[PDB]
């Protein structure tokens, strides 16, 4: 049933997690700051969508709302946090 | 960057603001497009029967372009407000996007497919008819193609989009349009018969096209099922008193809707709109603000103001059109290159009846070679020539053997008397040759017999439709021979383009193979490459979007290449391109 | 003397009734009240619309016996239409310019309203071959004056709002492009 997964992290982690999916025959997408627009993880995916506009990088990778939204728009069935930004987060 | 753009001057790329977006105020309403799809092109002949204001035709997308910008107006610009001008202008009768000089000059010279063009805009355009200019049987080429070859342009032109085929001949020959017209009635869109207007109806010492010419065309047009009558001013001809007298004269005939299109080159397009409104007119070409006036269409804003407390009124919402006039104004100034220069109302286009696209053409082979000091002689020497042929009807591509003649009689210091007498000696221009051959139809009148044999010399003159004795094609052999031409097995589009244009289309091949899609950069980058240190972003398809920045370029080696440093994606790649100015 | 009302507003626009048809009239009695020769009609903004054209010359003809001079703008497109307008109802004298040095904020050409009223009840006086020819001057000395001339030019309805004349329409720009205020040109005009 999941065929695109939405990673919602950024840097090494995202690149593991683009690897796996690659591996297991999902497609990708990726969301990045602006400030974070030479990442090499935002090249890895599918998809890159910019997130956060305007906000703080650290608070555009928080933007959980904007998260949902990339990932609603873009078809993602799932999202992977990572680890460090959203991972342990209730909300 | 290193070499420049073709055609044009190797300037800098000057720094732009982005294009004003409109603030609209939507109001949502049955539209022609939405009656086409869910009725017939019948009841959208009923709409425009039973609606008392005038309608209005956008040519906005191709012909105020074509006008004004040398054809050049690129799908990246026009993206940027397809959905605000389908949204905020839904009272558009249609808007003409395609044919004409587009198919050509897409393909030839901005790099972009026509087809990608169209099917992009129906995208973003879901709820506004889409219009072409269709040349009968010469379809979007210059010269005539076989029958069944317009038969499927008409069919994929309708499958992909096209809803209203404005359907004209050169010499306004009536066999030269049928079947145009009956396949696009055929494919369940609307069939726009066409009058080529040309001369004077009220003047009457030029009795060829008077009023009872149009007339009879008129009436022989609406014997074909086609669904709306089309007036076409090519030069803006058409003065207001004999806009009047024509529109009341073929309302009186017909019982087609009529659409008029003029040109605004002698100042009186407005004026002429307002008198055909008053005799009854149905459908009128307009252009946005920005890209109207002189050899351009009138003004929609204008003619909204012109006729707001009138009997009738323009259906179309003017807020809305000044909103997104402020775009085109923005995007006007990326084709600074093309642009004529300073325009003014010449009022001598009733002299020489030259067309606008005819007028830049002829002004730009003219002045390349060197004896454009004397275009007024140039320009007198099209107007004796067009009355030498016979008074014909000078529109595209009859326009082209007029120009063409004047071009080397002026060239070659010929006379009226000189060709007459002595032009057996002379090598005529092809155009010309092929004109009197009767590759083009036949004129009103006929030819000038024999000056026409003066002009043909052994070889053969045919008198028919020159599609009857047009060489077969066939489509399966086309497709498997573009199938070895270019690396894969072409669409429809595809096989009736590399017809038409067989050249054209494998120079847009070979282009595509070695640059990509261009049409998705912006104009400027598009034009001008790219400065030092600038970043841009070219969004190459949905969620990718490349990063690209210019760091540094080499100096030229000996074998005439620099190195450019650019940083795509984050990541420093070296470009080696050969800089044609050192030359090794 | 040349007496002359200074259009502005629009006389066909009930929510502006200050500029209305009886200020015109009430002001072209008093004008003519004056020895004034002919009354003059001053659209210095390009405002007057045809339909408005039409129903001002027509009551002021009705009030007034003093010929009118009728003189506008073609900024927004509309120069020639309101010019013919006017001819309708009876105007005596339009400002016109050569073609080469008409269109956009200057007059309509005198070429074009000859030609647009060609076969009309009313014909234009004047010869338009002499015009023709006195153009082909104007427009190769006009090639002298390119460090003054604008932009491109093209026909601008915003005129109906701001009702700016093209004078200062050029001097608002130059005063918006010496200080650094000219990328909000657009609410230069709304202010
Ligand atoms: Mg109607
Ligand atoms: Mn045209
Ligand atoms: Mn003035």
């Amino acid at each position: 049933h999941m065929k695109k997964l939405l990673v919602a992290n950024r840097g090494e982690i995202a690149v593991r997690v683009f690897r796996a999916c690659n591996e297991l025959g999902l497609s990708t997408v990726a969301v990045y700051a602006r400030e974070d627009e030479y990442s090499v993880h935002r090249f890895k995916a599918d998809e890159s969508y910019l997130i956060g506009q305007g906000k703080k990088p650290i608070d555009a990778y928080l933007d959980i709302d904007d998260i949902i939204r990339v990932a609603l728009e873009s078809g993602a069935d799932a999202i992977h946090p990572g680890y460090g930004l959203l991972s342990e987060n209730l909300e | 960057t290193v070499n420049g753009f073709p055609g044009i001057e190797n300037t800098e790329k000057r720094h732009f603001e982005e294009p004003r977006q409109p603030l609209l105020n939507l109001e949502k309403k049955k539209t022609a497009k939405n009656i086409l799809d869910e009725q017939g092109a019948d009841a959208v002949v009923d709409y425009v029967k039973n609606t008392k204001e005038v309608l209005l035709t956008d040519t906005t997308l191709r012909d105020a372009h074509q006008s004004l910008l040398a054809t050049r107006l690129r799908l990246q610009d026009m993206k940027g407000i397809a959905q605000a001008i389908d949204q905020g202008l839904p009272e558009l009768f249609s808007a003409e996007m395609w044919g004409g000089a587009t198919f050509d000059v897409a393909y030839r010279f901005l790099n972009e497919s026509p087809w990608y063009r169209l099917r992009k805009l129906r995208k973003l355009m879901p709820n506004t008819m889409f219009q072409m200019l269709f040349r009968g049987s010469n379809a979007v080429g210059y010269q005539n193609y076989p029958d069944n070859v317009i038969e499927e342009f008409i069919r994929v032109a309708a499958h992909e989009g096209i809803d209203v085929f404005r359907i004209f001949d050169s010499l306004n020959w009536l066999p030269q349009m049928e079947k145009s017209i009956q396949a696009v009635r055929d494919n369940g869109k609307i069939a726009e018969a066409t009058i080529c207007y040309t001369g004077d109806i009220l003047d009457p010492s030029r009795p060829k096209y008077n009023i009872q010419y149009y007339k009879d065309l008129a009436k022989e047009l609406e014997a074909t099922g086609a669904h709306i009558l089309a007036v076409k001013d090519m030069a803006g001809l058409l003065k207001p008193q004999a806009a009047y007298r024509l529109i009341s004269e073929l309302k009186d005939t017909v019982d087609l809707p009529i659409h008029l299109h003029t040109h605004d080159t002698s100042g009186n397009g407005i004026i002429t709109y307002s008198g055909a409104t008053q005799a009854g007119v149905d459908i009128i070409d307009v252009a946005t603000a920005s890209l109207a006036g002189g050899t351009s269409q009138p003004s929609m804003q204008s003619i909204y103001y012109a006729l707001e407390h009138g009997p009738r009124h323009a259906s179309i919402n003017v807020k809305n059109a000044e909103q997104i006039d402020h775009y085109w104004e923005d995007v006007r100034k990326y084709y600074a290159p093309f642009e004529a220069g300073i325009t003014s109302p010449q009022t001598e286009v009733y002299m020489h009846e030259m067309p606008g696209g005819q007028y830049t053409n002829l002004k730009s082979q003219a002045a390349a070679v060197g004896l454009g000091h004397r275009f007024d002689e140039i320009k007198q020497m099209y107007r004796k020539v067009n009355m030498m042929f016979g008074d014909i009807i000078k529109v595209t591509p009859s326009s082209k053997v007029v120009g063409d003649m004047a071009l080397f009689m002026i060239q070659n210091d010929l006379t009226e008397e000189d060709v007459y007498a002595r032009g057996n000696e002379l090598n005529f221009p092809e155009s010309v040759v092929s004109f009197f051959r009767g590759d083009l139809g036949q004129p009103v009148g006929g030819f000038p017999e024999k000056l026409q044999k003066i002009i043909v010399k052994d070889k053969a003159v045919i008198t028919d439709r020159p599609g009857l004795h047009a060489e077969k094609v066939d489509f399966e052999t086309v497709k498997a021979d573009l199938e070895q031409k270019i690396g894969y097995e072409p669409g429809d589009h595809e096989v009736i383009s590399y017809i038409m244009y067989p050249q054209v289309f494998l120079d847009y091949q070979k282009m595509q193979r070695e640059f990509g899609a261009v049409t998705l950069l912006d104009t400027p980058t598009f034009l001008h490459g790219m400065r030092l240190n600038e970043k841009i972003e070219v969004q190459i398809e949905k969620g990718k979007t490349l990063s690209i920045r210019l760091d540094e370029i080499g100096e030229p080696d000996l074998a005439g290449n620099r190195v450019l440093f650019f940083n795509l994606n984050g990541q420093r790649r070296e470009v080696v391109i050969n800089d044609q100015s050192v030359q090794a």
